[PDB]
């Protein structure tokens, strides 16, 4: 029964390591670390409950350790075991939790993986912009095709009577000019439609590439996370 | 084209195309029924998928931004202004009229009301109202100079020069610095009841003096007083400035004129959500074998209940149709609860996507029905499984992973209770710890003992208002009684300082009433100068909000249409991040509202945008340099416009041969514009700006912001360690403008073209009585900048980043990073090259009283910053969701409290400071205290 031999004791540890270790763990996880103030060893326990971590401070007065008055507990380990084997609702019913799981004790890859992560992020953010631009271009082409079609429809609706009168009069050069204009318009429409189809095919290929790139990013990120965790464990 | 005929240099003005069309119509039949040409309008489709007409004769066909060569013949000002707006925001406007989301259209209808009141107040006191608008005063935060450092003034008076241009007489007069410009003009009349209120523009830039207040508190006059320069002013009359603006008015757009109780507390059920399926998740099948979906009812960073997870399934087909029960009652839900969800993968713990679904809507109606939402990509470097601090709402992009959900059916009306039931809930049914926690930084640890003392003695917390951000992290938001009590507390909570309140708008206080109180305190107590200083943060807090409408835009848009400088910077801060699709819709709608209600100034922005557009294109071809840039397009475009760095700097006629570009790895544009002022001689012959492309500048903007804050604090306390917080502004995606200061040289150039080289140069720059002043100013600048660079942990720097002025000031540029990049507190290292200068050439340094004064002044500056570090903590907290990889989460703000040693005491922080700088210099520190 000593502070150093205690498994929950962790010494002077900042919140970053505490909150990194208190992840991917079940409810009811605890560890004890030295108080940040560093005065006559106040110490501090952690208590995860409902996701949130609650920070407990062990008061010490007149050679005696306890959460609060009344002060009737001799050592820190005594109180820690007492509330490990008994619920914390005796004083404050809100906590009403049992200590079950303790925190038990137990290079170019990181830089490389961060490099590909950054390059994939840059490629992704450029590809998203170019995809948006291509989508806008395709929408513009569709809108202008619709506008041309409706203009042709209203032109025919407005000029059908005059066309019929001219063709019934006996004129032929008007028929030839109408045929020429109709052929030119049909060729232009066919060219625009073919261009739109090719652009749609290119957009499909580029969207497939975008999907593959994001899948690569999401597959690679966990490896970088694990490598960073390993490096942090080894160094600090 | 009524006849429907089509015929296919021609990039001239539209008059040529009109003449060609008339010739063709005269050469072909079917034109007999055509009406007058004035009754027909040319309309076509532009490059932005918009049907638009063309009335602009100044700009030819090539400036219409057409994508295909076709034209059709069919109020006018309304869609003219719509096209101008579309240009001023860079993306089509009418494309938003096709959005099927009712929130978008509701916001578009509602924001025009705010625009209406803003422009009405802008035209409240004509003709002076928009006069004060167009050129707003650039005042200082402190209305009054400090009472103990006015001794820089000769007998408490300042000499100024007033110029009259006749086409050039100067008048030098001494006046008290606490005197209004009325007496300035009154005695300007002499030496050569008359209540003259004419404008006094700063010679060479468009700063104007309008307030009925003393002359010293302006950001230009104060700089002249502190720097010892001669303040030069030139006099116009009111008529010229009034005739400069030809007046504009706002018009309502097309969609403007178009026109007991049951609550959520009476349901006894559980929050159970049916996760049906994900349409497609972009995860490899064989590579990753175990995937699931994590969902949490978050409120801030707090999971109100344990994040309930789904079962793990093979990646073949993610269909569940599974009810998941969350350990949380429905009536205990808070108003701002957020279903933060994410597809995640486990191997044997990293997310694959993320997203947020509001548990309510802007109509305060609980989510209910069949609901399919797309998901955002994982943010860069975010290790956390969820993203409670991420953007809210739907994903406008369609080709993204989409999840299908079903929500509980109640066959009733769901509505969060009105404030009335809580208001009339009643009538029918020592302080040491408080002070210690209040004074402690917001990022600090908190314990349930003091949390319970806060909740129990909440009634005693009203006497100490600064404790308000401490209660919120203490209470459990998943309890209707406690949350109702907290709402009652917030309702009558006294207002706090515009920095403590500005803390209540972080990514950790999502309650609508909490953020409403924070925004109300901001609009009540934040000052136009302070708003100008903190506008970056006030724009960065838009992304945290849940709905398109909120009290935050109601304030930002009202202010940005009352102050033209604040509005101009609001415009550029919004437009600088259109590329990020996350808030593209929200900020584009806000941009459309601004560009509709900005007024005539719109076209100015267009010019500015146009110029930058050209530069963005010009900087694009930079990856034998002047001959290529010779087309008259950019001479016609890159002149006669206000700079984004200042709405008062007319970037006039360009001197193409003068502007030259060096390598410096990346290639910015060192561009010099002549000043078109009639007497720009006194201030600057020139105006040089560095146009940077390819590098981000938001962190540099923040660095200069906090540097100016520190310098102002130092000036306020009594330490004349004057800094050089110059101007900088990013205008888009990794592109922006940087000012260049007058008469400054980098240390590396001095060493190369000139080891006592720096000392020899400072000696040969000046002789006599103006020497000791140079050494004193160099001492002050070096001390201030050393304290600054230690506190903020600015990264590796060389001699190049350091420059020295002629008068004596030293300053720094090129902040690559700050607050460290994680995977060496002060690795900058102060070389002895400056130590010989501070010692006035003596080899010994310990036996120099000057070095002792330098050390003690450094200590005083450090201990001055450490007692105001709370403001910096809040400033760093606000911009967390701003996208910088070095400002993601709160764990990166500890570098502020670690180096400032907020955990320790004042003396312990002192020895920590000396120990750090002793380890930095391999000796020479940790001397006797005081």
């Amino acid at each position: 029964m000593s502070l150093q031999d205690a498994e929950w004791y962790w010494g002077d540890i900042s919140r970053e390591e505490v909150n990194e270790k208190l992840r991917d763990t079940a409810d009811g996880t605890f560890l004890v670390r030295d108080a940040s103030t560093k005065m006559h060893g106040d110490y501090t326990l952690t208590l995860r409950k409902g996701g949130n971590n609650k920070l407990i401070k062990i008061f010490h007065r007149d050679g005696k350790y306890g959460f609060s008055d009344p002060l009737t507990f001799s050592s820190v380990v005594e109180l820690i075991n007492h509330y490990r084997n008994e619920s914390l609702a005796q004083y404050n019913p809100k906590l009403d939790v049992k200590l079950l799981y303790p925190v038990s004790k137990y290079n170019t890859q990181f830089q490389e993986k961060s490099r590909e992560y950054d390059r994939l992020y840059e490629e992704y953010t450029r590809t998203s912009q170019e995809i948006q631009m291509k989508r806008t271009a395709i929408e513009a082409f569709n809108e202008t095709i619709k506008i041309f079609e409706e203009q042709c429809q209203t032109q025919e609706r407005y000029s059908k009577e005059y066309i019929e009168k001219f063709k019934r009069e006996g004129n032929e050069k008007e028929i030839q000019r109408i045929m020429h204009n109709y052929d030119k318009l049909k060729s232009r429409i066919s060219e625009i439609i073919d261009s739109r189809r090719r652009l749609e095919e290119d957009l499909k290929k580029q969207a497939a590439e975008y999907r593959e790139i994001d899948k690569r990013m999401n597959s690679i990120k966990p490896d970088l996370i694990q490598l960073r965790k390993t490096r942090d464990q080894y160094l600090m | 084209l009524p006849n429907g005929m089509i015929v296919t240099l021609r990039e001239a003005t539209l008059i040529t195309i009109k003449h060609e069309l008339f010739k063709e119509a005269r050469k072909y039949p079917l034109h007999q029924l055509l009406q007058d040409e004035s009754s027909y309008i040319f309309v076509s489709v532009t490059q932005e998928a918009e049907r638009e007409e063309f009335f602009d004769e100044t700009r030819r066909l090539c400036d219409l931004r057409l994508f295909q060569p076709f034209l059709k013949v069919i109020n006018r000002e309304e869609k003219i202004l719509n096209r101008e707006i579309g240009f001023a925001i860079g993306m089509p406007v009418c494309e938003f009229d096709m959005v099927k989301d009712p929130e978008v259209q509701d916001f578009r209808r509602n924001i025009l009301n705010v625009c209406k009141e803003a422009v009405d107040l802008r035209d409240l006191n004509s003709p002076h109202s928009r006069a004060m608008y167009v050129y707003p005063p650039n005042v200082e935060s402190s209305p009054e100079l400090p009472k103990h450092i006015y001794n820089k003034l000769d007998k408490g008076q300042i000499i100024v020069v007033i110029w009259v241009i006749v086409s050039k007489q100067k008048y030098t007069l001494k006046i008290n610095h606490d005197c209004v410009p009325e007496q300035v003009i009154a005695e300007a009349i002499r030496k050569k009841e008359y209540q003259g209120k004419y404008i006094l523009k700063v010679c060479g830039c468009d700063e104007y003096f309008l307030e009925k207040y003393p002359l010293s508190q302006y950001k230009y006059i104060r700089s002249c007083i502190m720097l010892g320069r001669m303040p030069n002013l030139m006099l116009m009359a009111k008529e010229s400035l009034y005739s400069q603006l030809p007046m504009d008015c706002f018009t309502m757009p097309s969609y403007s004129r178009r026109i007991s109780t049951k609550s959520l507390w009476v349901i006894n059920s559980a929050l159970r959500i049916k996760i049906l399926c994900a349409t497609y998740v972009n995860v490899n099948i064989r590579d990753i074998d175990k995937i699931y979906v994590r969902t949490g009812i978050y409120h801030g960073g707090e999971p109100l209940c344990d994040n309930v997870n789904t079962q793990r399934v093979p990646c073949s087909n993610p269909r569940w149709n599974e009810w998941l029960n969350y350990d949380i009652y429905i009536p205990d839900l808070p108003r701002a609860a957020r279903l933060c969800l994410s597809i995640c993968s486990v191997k044997g713990h990293c997310p694959l996507a993320w997203g947020n679904i509001n548990l309510f809507d802007y109509t305060d109606t609980l989510v209910s029905g069949k609901m399919a939402l797309n998901l955002w990509p994982v943010p860069h470097g975010l290790e956390d499984l969820l993203n409670p601090i991420g953007v809210t709402g739907s994903n406008p992009n369609k080709e993204t992973p989409c999840l299908e959900l079903e929500f509980d059916w109640f066959s009733s009306v769901v509505k969060f209770p009105d404030m009335s039931v809580i208001e009339e809930h009643a009538n029918w049914s020592d302080k040491e710890q408080l002070k210690a926690i209040s004074t402690r930084d917001p990022l600090s640890e908190i314990t349930e003992q003091e949390k319970d003392f806060l909740w129990s003695h909440r009634h005693y917390c009203v006497t100490i208002p600064e404790i308000l951000p401490k209660l919120l992290l203490s209470v459990k938001w998943n309890s209707r009684d406690e949350v109702a009590q907290m709402y009652c507390l917030v309702k009558d909570w006294p207002p706090i300082k515009p920095e403590q309140a500005m803390e209540l708008l972080d990514c950790n206080y999502p309650d609508p009433m909490v953020r409403g109180f924070a925004v109300r305190c901001l609009e009540k107590y934040l000052t136009d100068d302070k708003l100008s200083q903190y506008l970056i943060q006030l724009v960065q807090v838009l992304k945290y909000e849940q709905y398109l409408d909120n009290l935050l835009v109601r304030f930002l848009l009202k202010k940005a249409l009352t102050n033209q400088r604040i509005g101009h910077f609001f415009f550029w801060h919004l437009k600088s991040e259109m590329h990020n699709k996350t808030v593209s819709q929200r900020f584009g709608l806000l941009l459309e509202s601004y560009c509709r209600a900005c007024g005539m100034y719109l076209k100015h922005l267009n010019r500015q945008v146009e110029a930058m557009e050209k530069l963005i294109n010009l900087t694009d071809i930079l990856k034998f340099l002047v001959e290529q840039m010779r087309r008259p397009d950019f001479m016609d475009a890159l002149q006669g416009f206000l700079s984004p760095l200042n709405p008062a700097h007319q970037l006039g006629n360009l001197r193409l041969e003068e502007c030259r570009i060096m390598s410096s790895a990346k290639r910015p544009l060192w561009l010099n514009w002549e000043n078109p002022d009639i007497m720009s001689e006194l201030l600057f012959q020139n105006n040089e700006i560095i146009f940077k492309n390819g590098d981000d500048l938001r962190q540099d903007m923040l660095t200069l912001q906090i540097i100016r804050i520190m310098e102002n604090i130092w000036q306020n306390q009594g330490l004349d360690l004057r800094m050089l917080p110059y101007g900088c502004l990013s205008i888009g995606d990794c592109v922006g403008l940087i000012e260049v200061v007058r008469n400054s040289h980098t240390i590396m150039q001095i060493q190369c073209k000139g080891s006592h080289t720096l000392h020899q140069w400072l000696k040969d720059k000046n002789k006599g009585e103006i020497y000791d002043a140079a050494i004193d100013l160099f001492t002050r600048s070096c001390a201030g900048y050393c304290v600054a660079t230690f506190i903020l942990g600015i990264g590796d720097r060389h001699n190049s980043n350091i420059m020295v002025k002629d008068d004596g000031q030293l300053f720094h540029i090129d902040f690559g990073h700050f607050l460290d990049h994680k995977k060496e507190r002060v690795p900058f290292v102060l070389t002895q090259d400056f130590l010989i200068v501070i010692s006035k050439g003596a080899q010994e340094c310990t036996k120099t009283r000057e070095f002792e004064r330098f050390q003690e002044m450094c200590y005083k500056a450090y201990l001055a910053i450490r007692q105001h570090a709370n403001l910096f903590i809040n400033l760093f907290s606000m911009m967390l969701g701003s996208g910088m990889p070095e400002l993601q989460s709160f764990d990166d703000i500890a570098y502020i409290r670690k180096t400032l040693a907020l955990d320790k005491t004042e003396q312990e922080a002192l020895e920590y400071f000396m120990k750090q700088m002793n380890d930095a210099h391999h000796g020479g520190w940790t001397t006797k205290m005081d």
